[PDB]
């Protein structure tokens, strides 16, 4: 890992995988559970009203 | 693939329900993810396993 | 230890300054720390080694 400036490829890909997982954690919580819970209700209510 | 292949109005009702849920929740997820990423923007320190 | 051992007034001004800056960032720090804690608020999954 010591030649970070000599291996831009490996390093940039490391930063990409990290930012991916930590942003993903939030993502699943904030957004995915939000779907699984708001979707069926919204589906039923708009179907019924429609 | 569901039984709503026909009935395109009901189908459009279900699709638009999904879309309106995701589009209502879109902001908080984005901005939330940037704020949780604030520490990793300053020092994305890389471990030898990473 | 500093050169302001004498001069109790200027020392208290230096301290109080420090006090107000920290108090100025305290709220932002707290709210941001909450938001980063939102995925753990729902499901703080515990691995075995933890």
């Amino acid at each position: 890992l010591t030649n970070k400036y000599y291996c831009p490829e490996v390093f940039l890909d490391a930063v990409a995988t990290k930012l991916a997982q930590t942003a993903v954690l939030f993502l699943n919580v904030e957004m995915l559970n939000d779907f699984y819970v708001r979707f069926p209700r919204e589906v039923e209510a708009k179907l019924h009203e429609h | 693939k569901s039984s709503f292949a026909k009935h395109p109005s009901a189908r459009k009702v279900i699709s638009d329900a999904a879309a309106t849920v995701l589009a209502d929740r879109s902001y908080a997820t984005s901005d939330g993810i940037e704020i949780s990423l604030k520490p990793y923007k300053f020092d994305p320190d890389i471990q030898p396993n990473e």
